[PDB]
């Protein structure tokens, strides 16, 4: 499958292989029965991987086409989500957005994502200027911050991505929260950009 | 006769028989080739003593071996049950006639 | 039986076949014995790849060698023509299964 | 021969063999066609050998008995005299004594030699208190100083030792010079001590 092919290209490149193994070994290391990993360290290693390995390797792993579950599960596992994505606490998306916005880089990366993956009702791709690449890059640029998005399950073609948060407990800001969340979950520009990558 | 040095091979992790059920590929690097440098004085002395039956009956190497002197730090992969593994010192990183 | 390690032998320098005309004696230290530690993953992978005929008709060592990892600094002696000699790295100083 | 036996015992002892090789490799190393060694460095290495290796090894090499020229030449070569002893210029013994006496330690070592090795006319050995050992130690204690003594040739039993100096050019001080020199060259205490050792 394309996701296996992507892992191969990475492992056969010295720099990709090193930076891949580094995030894998940190993110996969259990601390105690109650703590799945050192999350902060895992996120840092993820950031380094996406910052210091070219997109030709990196996007191919993250956005590889799948026809079956085996491939889609591999794709879902790219960021090692049981460490980097999931948590026993599922925060409110607007609270999580607040946490992201205290970090200079997360704030800027989220803003890039909102701008570059903005759904247009006027363009053939639903992306601004039909620029798929800038949307994909902005998606990838959020991994390892406190707005880390991921594939929600191992659906092969029915792709749904989201941060680990919900809009329950929003009080009177429920509409605001769900609109924010839909930039990830229900965005035709992002959908089309990922699908067009192959 | 190619001298002792690094060699490379693309391999499937599952092919190595190490208990990992993974179709991932790694670049496997190893040490092979000839050690044709002039003998050390140690090895020359040792050969002579061996030949004169002066040594205690035992395996005695009086000639260098092409072997790794450093190893790969780590390499990782996802297996067929969706679990990640990291393996240390799988491949050679440097070779010498030791 | 006996594992890879240092051995000692008193020898006449003129016995070593190194061209020194001296009746002086040195303590000659060398590396000998078996390498019985559990195989490295490198070696296990290499053996498997050899057996699967995946390698390239070259001599490949998939098993450690008992060899020196460090050598004697120097030893000296006076020869039969009343000239002094200093020899470097004549003896082993440390051994390992490399 | 006893001198070959002595070298063997030294080389079979880790400390002796290291400190022996060190003075040999330093003293034997030519600097230029006109400078046969670094003398200062050789002398330092000699002092270190006699100070830091026990006399059981050290006196055995310096004072070993000989019946033939091969043995006696070995003995003569113990201090590597072509570097440590001989010199292009052979000073007057009183001038050399003067040089020695400006050095605190040479002055003291020479005085020890005088006290322990100067001959008595009253003892069976010609040494004070018949104390061979203290004389031998004081003799060895002058090696690696300005007053370094050695065997003058490879005579096996006709042992003659001397510093590198002569009593030519003494002027009016010729008797004084020769009396000083005779404590080395014509001293029955020193003769007997060295002979009794082997």
């Amino acid at each position: 499958n394309h996701c296996l092919d992507a892992a191969k290209a990475c492992n056969l490149n010295d720099n990709c292989k090193k930076l891949r193994s580094s995030y894998i070994s940190i993110c996969n290391r259990e601390i105690s029965p109650t703590e799945r990993c050192n999350r902060r360290k895992c996120h840092k290693a993820l950031r380094q991987f996406f910052d210091r390995v070219p997109s030709e390797y990196t996007y191919r792993m993250l956005f590889c086409s799948c026809q079956d579950q085996a491939c889609a599960e591999r794709r879902r596992q790219t960021i090692l989500p049981s460490c980097s994505y999931e948590d026993k606490e599922k925060p409110n998306c607007l609270d999580l957005r607040g946490v992201c916005r205290t970090d200079h880089l997360c704030r800027s990366r989220l803003a890039d994502f909102h701008a570059n993956c903005r759904a247009s009702y006027q363009t053939v791709t639903s992306c601004p200027a039909d620029n798929y690449q800038a949307c994909l890059g902005s998606y990838a640029g959020m991994i390892g911050f406190d707005m880390t998005p991921n594939y929600v399950d191992s659906s092969p073609t029915g792709i749904v991505v989201s941060p680990w948060c919900s809009c329950r407990g929003s009080g009177n800001m429920e509409e605001e929260c769900e609109k924010f969340l839909r930039d990830f979950t229900e965005n035709p520009c992002l959908r089309n950009a990922i699908q067009a990558f192959g | 006769a190619r001298p002792c040095g690094l060699r490379e091979l693309e391999v499937r992790v599952s092919e190595l028989g190490l208990g990992y059920a993974s179709d991932e590929t790694v670049l496997f690097r190893y040490c092979a080739g000839a050690c044709e440098a002039a003998a050390r004085v140690y090895d020359l002395g040792l050969r002579r003593l061996r030949q004169r039956r002066r040594l205690r009956r035992e395996r005695v190497r009086a000639q260098p071996c092409c072997r790794p002197t450093a190893y790969e730090d780590e390499v990782s992969f996802l297996d067929a049950h969706s679990r990640y593994h990291t393996v240390h010192e799988l491949s050679a990183r440097e070779c010498a006639c030791v």
